[PDB]
């Protein structure tokens, strides 16, 4: 059920209109953003109550959403150049497609194959970075 | 011999359904990024953010990343 | 090539270009290519080919006797 | 045609095949120095280097003759 | 344009080489409509260019593994694995030679200090400043830097000459060139002096070969378990060096002939009314470096449009697309073949050389002094060895 | 020998099965091997006795009809060519055949015991095996 | 005797810088590790000929003090060449396991030895063909630590036994 909220919120990113900020489509999608982040927090809190204190990436996304929805809805003004603040805190929402890497035990096994292959070419990616420096 | 090369190499594209999904998720992430960050640049035909090439849409930015991935 | 052209068409510090001057500065760009795009990048492609492990092989010593040619 | 006593196979001695490898590298430098000007025009240097072609043919034609004999 | 069949198997060969495949795509979006054209060009770049690298990399990689196990190629590797054994055990046998007025009073304590473990970490903490002194020279740098870093050569040139003496007059002139990077140290200490003299006689271009001393920071790898993997690469690259040099020289005799042949066809013919392009074929230095554009394949396109309108136009003169096709097809896949054979032969050797150290020095003697995670390449090249 | 050199067996069967004689008569067991080339077929150039006794080492069983099984015939060609658990002779050959059966289950348990015994015939010695037919 | 004497052999002829330094480094290890338990003696008389016998009891009377002694001989370079004497030493073998490393080693040790490479190689071959059991210990190890620990542990076993 979570994994479908992950894959339905990530398409709410691909439908937003970059130019028409307050189009009618973006007004609906900013009602979905509360719905999707509401699910993630009440998937985090129960997870952090039942596990104790990748999960950092989940933690950042839910906070970045709340902070964005807080300081924009609370005042939104009276601070120096804070329209760019939410516009740069909503780019954290791009990490929602990254929450599915660990939810799928077979996708995670491919991500760990890229990482394990980035460590084989790492004593040559330092010789490469040193010759490229000379 | 042309069909076994094709057969052998397309069968092994069927044994890796998830390797061509981390790549399709790289093209997803960047695309989104390019949207919010690079999406409202004004199109100028002198520059390379044209009417052809831009970040104004998901598919218009997925083509920009494919045009860029292929080294163009 | 547009960086080779500017690197050849070079005169002095804080002076505009002069075409085909310093044509020996194209040796910096053939020694760069023979090293990084040709040699070093093909070291990356070959350290991944050479050091690539089967995805999952934990089936009784990977089918103790019957292996790649034997099993298939 | 097949007449023996060539006295030519004896000529393929190592002092003899490092002067062909010397006239070839010399030839490859003459071709490297030529500059091509658009419409029948020729630089003064490229008119000088055109005077070496009978020599380079003279040596390369010697080798074919001495080899088709030996 | 795909007017003809010959005009279409060249517009589609251009797109597979991935040169200017978007101007072709953007023309047929304007001309026709941008809804369906992507079904022609993305399936054409993916199949024609990406899916042919997969096949060419695969077909080559399997061919390089079948040739590594030829009888003539094992025989010449075991002859390399052997001299690595001799050099490895001889190092220990030269470690036992541990001998315990100024002829024997300074030359005894010098070579004591100048080989100590606190000495290395001084020079390599002092060649990590010489490679950050010449890493901050930007344009319009403040006038205090230009003078400060001007002494920074002489402080470092003089000091690195000081340690070039202690390795010469404290360990021996003849017994000075037995190590590899110790010969490298001489290579740039004289090289750095050459820049100093050459810059007084001709201020200006200062290509500055004293950052080549940064290559000694590679010896920080000695303190890691990644030295055997990396030294065996250079040991294998140095053994097969008369076959890399005489292979870069056949990739240069086919750049020359071609450059030559490119002058005969387009020499002097690039004087267009707009101006002759920078990618000429008129002189040899300019004919070499445009065959080097076509081989590396980037904008072989534009050099072909000039070479077609050179000999006519889209007309009796478009027979000259054969030069720019044969040369960007046999240099796209002949450089990959040559430079991947160099990087697979010399890198699968540095993988067995570093494996017959652990499997002797930690398995053979550790016992007689008293698969297992094999990659797909290692397993398949052992079944090919056992036939 | 690999899956490349084994589809030949599928092919060469067709020109003399003609959709009918899957119980193919055993005369072709020599004819088929000469037609094919190594490493699957014996070959038509050098059928020498030491070369051919590999077929005797390949002790294929025969039924009452002097006939062989396509599945059984295919494996024995594999097993000798790849030297998979091949012994010199005697019951030690069948001692490894117990593993030959057993190894298959842990890989492919979907095979029954008949097709296991089809893949591993374990021929009984008194019967004139195909190698024994031509050795006599 | 009370303690079996220690005598080293095996690289090449003694007197040559190679074997000389090999043995002297090993004896420096013996000294500075076992300082205060072994006395080092230098021998200039041919032990195989047993002034020749004048030093044998001198070796005995340092061997008759419940303490080990290292014998810096200068004329014995073979196991069979000392199969006759009653000294019954412990024959530790500094083994070289390849001719090629041997020629490289001698060549690298200046040029005065370079004119004597052939004779040292011949004597090393002669030593190699000697049977292995004629040597009490085998030291073919490359690193100083390995052979030092090997000899130290064997001497420790002997010392704990006696
Ligand atoms: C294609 C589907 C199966 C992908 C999976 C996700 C969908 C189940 C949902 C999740 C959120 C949905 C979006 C939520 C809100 C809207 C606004 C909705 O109304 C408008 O903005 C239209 C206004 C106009 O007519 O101009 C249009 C569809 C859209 C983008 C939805 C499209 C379908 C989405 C992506
Ligand atoms: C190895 C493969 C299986 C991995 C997954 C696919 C990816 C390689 C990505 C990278 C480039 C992507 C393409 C980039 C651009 C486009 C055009 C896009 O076009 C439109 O929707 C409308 C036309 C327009 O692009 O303007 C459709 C998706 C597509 C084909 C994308 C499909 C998915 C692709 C092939
Ligand atoms: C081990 C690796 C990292 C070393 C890489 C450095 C060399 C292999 C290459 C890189 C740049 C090259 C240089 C780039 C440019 C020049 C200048 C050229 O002459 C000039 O143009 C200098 C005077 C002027 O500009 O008029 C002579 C060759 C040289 C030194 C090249 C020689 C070979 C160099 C040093
Ligand atoms: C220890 C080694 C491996 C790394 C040393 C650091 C350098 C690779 C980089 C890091 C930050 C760089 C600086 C970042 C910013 C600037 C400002 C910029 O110059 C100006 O401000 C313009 C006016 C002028 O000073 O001429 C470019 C140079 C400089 C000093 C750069 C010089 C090179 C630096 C020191
Ligand atoms: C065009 C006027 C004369 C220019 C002379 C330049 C000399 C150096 C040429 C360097 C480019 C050719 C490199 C050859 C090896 C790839
Ligand atoms: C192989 C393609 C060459 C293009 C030739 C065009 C021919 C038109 C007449
Ligand atoms: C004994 C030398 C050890 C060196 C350890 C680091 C080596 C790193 C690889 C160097 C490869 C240089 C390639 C240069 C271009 C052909
Ligand atoms: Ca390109």
């Amino acid at each position: 059920c979570i994994l479908l909220v992950i894959a339905a919120s990530s398409i709410a990113l691909a439908a937003e209109d970059p130019v028409l900020t307050n189009s009618e489509r973006n007004k609906v999608l900013r009602y979905f953003d509360y719905v999707f982040t509401g699910v993630f927090t009440f998937e985090m809190v129960i997870k952090m109550i039942d596990q104790g204190l990748w999960n950092i990436l989940d933690f950042v996304v839910v906070v970045g959403a709340l902070v964005a929805f807080a300081l924009a809805n609370a005042l939104g003004t009276n601070k120096g150049r804070d329209i760019k603040t939410i516009k740069s805190l909503r780019v954290l929402r791009v990490l929602r497609p990254l929450k599915t890497i660990k939810r799928l035990p077979k996708l995670k096994a491919v991500f760990d194959c890229v990482v394990t292959s980035l460590k084989n070419v790492f004593n040559i990616l330092i010789v490469y970075k040193l010759f490229m420096f000379i | 011999t042309i069909r076994i090369l094709l057969w052998t190499f397309v069968q092994s594209f069927k044994a890796l359904p998830y390797v061509c999904l981390l790549i399709a998720m790289l093209f997803f992430i960047y695309a989104i990024i390019g949207m919010q960050v690079f999406g409202n640049i004004k199109l100028d035909e002198e520059s390379h953010i044209n009417r052809h090439n831009n970040f104004r849409s998901f598919f218009g930015s997925l083509m920009l990343l494919f045009r860029s991935a292929t080294g163009e | 090539p547009q960086v080779l052209q500017h690197s050849v068409d070079v005169t002095e510090e804080d002076r505009g270009p002069s075409r085909s001057n310093r044509m020996e500065m194209s040796i910096f760009y053939v020694v760069y290519f023979v090293v990084f795009p040709f040699f070093f990048v093909n070291i990356f492609v070959a350290l991944i080919i050479i050091t690539f492990q089967e995805q999952g092989d934990k089936m009784m010593e990977e089918c103790s006797l019957e292996k790649n040619e034997r099993a298939c | 045609n097949i007449v023996r006593k060539y006295a030519k196979k004896l000529i393929d001695w190592p002092p003899f095949e490092y002067m062909i490898l010397a006239t070839i590298i010399a030839n490859c430098i003459v071709l490297a120095l030529e500059q091509h000007l658009p419409e029948d025009d020729k630089t003064p240097m490229s008119r000088r280097l055109e005077k070496t072609e009978p020599y380079f043919i003279g040596i390369f034609c010697f080798e074919a003759g001495i080899k088709i004999v030996a | 344009q795909f007017d003809n069949i010959l005009f279409a198997v060249l517009t589609v060969f251009q797109c597979i080489t991935m040169e200017g495949w978007t101007t072709v795509l953007y023309n047929t979006n304007d001309a026709l409509g941008a809804t369906w054209n992507w079904l022609y060009f993305i399936p054409l770049i993916i199949i024609g260019s990406f899916f042919v690298l997969n096949l060419v990399l695969g077909v080559l990689s399997g061919e390089f593994a079948k040739e590594r196990e030829r009888v003539e190629n094992r025989r010449a590797f075991m002859k390399l694995r052997r001299q690595q054994q001799i050099e490895r055990e001889l190092n220990g046998y030269r470690a036992w030679i541990d001998k315990a007025h100024k002829e024997r009073l300074l030359r005894i304590s010098i070579r004591h200090m100048v080989k100590s473990q606190v000495f290395y970490w001084i020079v390599l903490s002092l060649v990590a400043l010489n490679t950050a002194c010449v890493a901050i020279v930007h344009h319009n740098q403040p006038q205090w830097l230009t003078h400060l870093l001007y002494y920074a050569e002489f402080l470092f040139l003089g000091l690195f000459l000081l340690e070039m003496s202690l390795k010469m007059y404290g360990m021996g002139p003849r017994l000075y060139f037995h190590s590899s990077f110790n010969c490298f140290d001489f290579g740039v200490t004289v090289g750095s002096i050459f820049e100093v003299v050459w810059a007084i006689f001709r201020p200006g271009t200062s290509f500055g070969i004293s950052v080549l001393r940064a290559l000694r920071l590679l010896r920080i790898f000695k303190i890691t378990k990644y030295w055997a993997s990396l030294r065996n690469l250079v040991v294998s690259l140095m053994s097969s060096m008369k076959s890399i040099i005489s292979l870069l020289f056949l990739l240069f005799l086919f750049i020359v002939v071609f450059a030559l042949l490119g002058m005969q066809l387009f020499g002097g013919r690039f004087n267009f009314n707009d101006g002759t392009p920078s990618a000429n074929f008129d002189t040899f230095p300019a004919a070499i470096m445009t065959v080097f554009q076509i081989l590396t394949g980037e904008d072989w396109n534009e050099v072909m449009y000039n070479g077609i309108r050179s000999q006519g136009g889209v007309s009796s003169g478009m027979w000259s697309a054969i030069y720019f096709i044969v040369l960007t097809l046999f240099g796209n896949y002949t450089l990959l073949n040559v430079f991947l054979a160099i990087a697979v032969d010399n890198l699968a050797n540095a993988q067995e050389l570093t494996k017959d150290e652990q499997e002797e020095e930690e398995a053979f003697n550790q016992k007689h002094a008293l698969r297992h995670h094999m990659s797909v390449w290692e397993q398949r090249t052992s079944q090919l060895r056992k036939h | 020998l690999g899956p490349h050199h084994l589809d030949e067996f599928v092919r060469v069967w067709a020109e003399y099965d003609r959709a009918a004689c899957g119980r193919i008569h055993y005369t072709e067991m020599y004819e088929m091997l000469t037609l094919m080339s190594p490493p699957l077929g014996l070959g038509k150039r050098c059928p020498s006795k030491v070369a051919y006794k590999r077929l005797v080492l390949m002790n294929m069983p025969v039924a009452e009809d002097m006939t062989v099984h396509f599945t059984s015939t295919l494996m024995a060609l594999i097993r000798t060519a790849l030297d998979i658990k091949i012994a010199k002779g005697g019951a030690d050959r069948q001692q490894l055949d117990s593993e030959l059966q057993k190894e298959t289950l842990a890989i492919w348990p979907h095979l029954s015991q008949k097709m296991l015994d089809l893949l591993v015939p374990m021929p009984k010695a008194s019967d004139l095996t195909v190698g024994k037919i031509y050795a006599a | 005797p009370s303690m079996r004497p220690i005598i080293l052999v095996g690289p090449s002829l003694k007197g040559y810088e190679v074997t000389d330094m090999m043995q002297k480094a090993l004896f420096d290890f013996l000294k500075h590790r076992f300082d205060g338990r072994i006395s080092i003696t230098r021998v200039t008389a041919d032990i195989s000929l047993a002034e020749v016998q004048s030093e044998i009891e001198r070796i005995f009377e340092l061997a008759r003090t419940l303490q080990l002694v290292a014998l810096d001989a200068d004329t014995i370079n073979h196991p069979a060449q000392l199969s006759k004497t009653s000294l019954a030493p412990i024959i530790v073998y500094i083994k070289i396991t390849s001719p090629k490393v041997l020629q490289r080693l001698i060549k690298s040790r200046g040029k005065s030895q370079s004119k004597h490479l052939n004779v040292q190689i011949a004597a090393s071959e002669k030593l190699a063909q000697c049977p292995p059991e004629m040597f009490d210990i085998i030291l073919d190890e490359n690193q100083l630590e390995d052979a030092c620990e090997h000899l130290a542990e064997y001497l420790e076993a002997y010392w704990k036994a006696t």
